[PDB]
């Protein structure tokens, strides 16, 4: 009647773009990036391991300068290493242990944490007191969350279980913008370089990238058979890749508005928690939860090296601003920061 | 935040003297704290320090083994023990808090000091001009210099510039020779190459008069300088 | 009844992403090998730096 032609509607434009897609694309990035050379095996060395969690790591995030970072783990504790010295800069006991996320302000005075308590508590680092306290808790998420991305010091965009991602004015602690149209429980998502748009990758097997501006999705990419783990930008800010929960990751580009790569091995059949792009682009490392980190080679899928040395679930991964390092969070309450050597 | 120290006075000499801190307006108990004297009419010497925790103690040679310094965490209070007084003691003591981590800056709070009036291989930090006549609205150089390079292994240049005001107690101004302290304007610039160091103003106010102090933080004891002072 | 409205605000949604200037991927794949290429030299980890400018020795 209404509702029966509405969603023939819906199909037909479904199946519209699907065409679209499978026109505009000559070739794959297989063909195009054969005669490439490869990049070869890459080694890499624990330089160190910040002990000092007692239990599993969730999150981690990188500081603007690349040498601070920020981890969390489920004992409630947010810690802020001196990566360069091993140090503890702060340990910022949470109000809920039930902490998902973290992340650390572009101008480093802010970091943010939440989790199953639906809040984000945002605590201001640089205080007269001296200590660290928390300076706004974000309530209005129904869901978990799952993952948070400071734009500035001032807005934060947090994508929740609820099916919703959310951008925030810290000032205020309203919503300035509500991001809707996942059907499952989001779980990640990758601000872009730019800042002013971001993707968001949820458990329905779909990626949304959406304007934080404008407020709604742009375009949306399927591909995979479960649920979508972890989400990065490309450098470039012209893709993204993500890591699923079958064992695969997938390389999808803005523009052709499609993927272009999978990185998938039959040895490996585990889902990957966290995917992480090198600073030029080129090695794009993922966590598996076999207790190993893979670094994949983004423009030839072809799996060179193995951060094999964490004994459980590799939870977190994250590549530093100016690519010096890697470190990796896992479930035995260690991170431990990688980087090649002559 | 707020520091405020009582126990100065007239003590007889080879007498004993209590000075208290006490603190209020921050964690005292996450602020390694530091004593530092300024004799009348002369500048700034460093007394001694201890850390948060207590872990870590240090005096100055001068008055090593004669004095004790002690915190107090539960109270808030910081105290300076004193036996032997001499009369080379008699100065204006100040209680310092300093913070270290990556990225702090230590010596940004100083107490309003307290006055004793008693009766009868380290680093030298050297500063040309003992007095600069200025006039607001030009740019003037405050000029130091140490006996040993500053700039550490690790890329950190530990010197410090403090301007105390007339009858007020010192400020921070810039902490490792470059980054700027909080509530100081940006016309207060600092560059060093590891043993010559400078100070730059560009538009001078009527509150930038004063001595102005550079001070190392390399290793202990800390040293001071002898003071530019700035007039109008 | 709140299908039908889910259905229209679908079915606007998918007419919003319909509506997109997608380039082909052979002009697409090659401006990530340009960006790869271009940055091979400032990657540390795709081409280590000596161990004598390592911050992490």
């Amino acid at each position: 009647s209404e509702l029966d032609q509405l969603r023939q509607e819906a199909e037909q434009l479904k199946n519209q773009i699907r065409d679209a897609r499978k026109a505009c694309a000559d070739a794959t990035l297989s063909q195009i990036t054969n005669n490439i050379d490869p990049v070869g095996r890459i080694q890499m060395r624990t330089r160190r391991t910040l002990r000092g969690h007692l239990a599993k790591i969730y999150a981690m995030h990188w500081g603007t300068d690349s040498r601070l970072l920020v981890s969390a783990s489920q004992d409630g504790k947010l810690i802020i290493w001196d990566s360069y010295t091993t140090n503890k800069v702060h340990a910022i006991p949470l109000r809920s242990s039930w902490v998902m996320t973290c992340a650390y302000a572009p101008s480093g005075n802010y970091v943010a944490c939440g989790g199953l308590d639906n809040i984000c508590s945002i605590y201001n680092l640089k205080t007269r007191e001296g200590n660290v306290r928390v300076s706004r808790e974000l309530a209005g998420h129904t869901g978990y969350l799952s993952c948070c991305r400071f734009l500035d010091d001032n807005q934060i965009v947090t994508s929740s279980g609820d099916t919703t991602c959310a951008l925030w004015d810290i000032e205020t602690g309203q919503q300035t913008t509500t991001f809707t149209g996942h059907t499952g429980d989001v779980m990640s998502l990758s601000l872009a370089p730019d800042t002013r748009l971001f993707v968001s990758g949820a458990c329905d097997a779909s990626a949304k990238l959406w304007d934080v501006r404008e407020g709604m999705c742009r375009q949306t990419f399927t591909g995979h058979e479960s649920d979508i783990n972890a989400i990065c930008f490309f450098p470039n800010g012209n893709a993204f890749a993500t890591g699923s929960d079958d064992a695969t990751c997938r390389l999808f580009d803005l523009r052709a508005d499609q993927e272009l790569m999978t990185y998938s091995h039959d040895n490996i059949i585990c889902g990957i928690t966290s995917v992480s792009f090198s600073k030029s682009g080129r090695l794009l490392l993922a966590g598996y939860d076999d207790f190993n980190c893979n670094v994949w080679d983004a423009l030839k899928a072809d799996r060179a090296g193995v951060l094999a040395g964490h004994d459980n679930r590799v939870s977190c991964l994250g590549v530093t601003d100016d690519g010096m390092a890697v470190a990796t969070g896992s479930w035995d309450s260690f991170l431990k920061i990688w980087n090649g050597s002559s | 935040v707020q520091l405020v120290e009582s126990g100065g006075g007239l003590v007889q000499p080879g007498g004993s003297r209590k000075l208290s801190c006490s603190a209020s307006g921050f964690a005292f108990s996450s602020f390694g704290m530091h004593w530092v004297r300024q004799a009348p009419e002369k500048g700034l010497e460093w007394v001694a320090y201890i850390s948060s925790g207590s872990g870590t103690i240090y005096y100055a040679d001068t008055v090593k083994g004669r004095f004790t310094i002690s915190r107090d965490d539960p109270k808030n209070t910081l105290f300076l023990q004193m036996t032997s007084l001499r009369s080379e003691d008699t100065a204006m003591y100040y209680c310092v808090r300093s913070i270290y981590y990556y990225g702090s800056s230590p010596f940004d709070f100083w107490g309003q000091g307290t006055t004793l009036t008693v009766s009868a291989a380290d680093i030298v930090m050297t500063q040309a001009t003992s007095s600069v006549p200025v006039t607001p609205g030009e740019s003037v150089s405050i000029s130091c210099r140490s006996s040993k390079s500053l700039l550490h292994s690790n890329g950190n240049t530990y010197l410090y510039w403090f301007l105390q005001r007339p009858g007020q107690s010192p400020q921070l101004l810039i902490y490792r020779m470059s980054n700027l302290a909080s509530g100081v304007p940006d016309r207060f610039s600092g560059s060093g190459s590891g043993t010559a160091f400078t100070l730059t103003i560009s538009r001078l106010e009527a509150e930038d008069v004063g001595v102005y102090y550079c001070m190392q933080h390399l290793e202990y004891p800390l040293t001071f300088g002898a003071g530019t002072k700035l007039e109008l | 009844t709140a299908s039908i409205a889910q259905a229209r605000k679908l079915v606007e949604q998918l007419k919003m992403e319909a509506n997109i200037d997608r380039i082909k991927v052979s002009k697409a794949a090659a401006d990530l090998m340009a960006y790869c290429e271009a940055h091979a030299k400032e990657d540390p980890l795709l081409t280590p730096v000596p161990a004598s400018e390592n911050p992490f020795r």
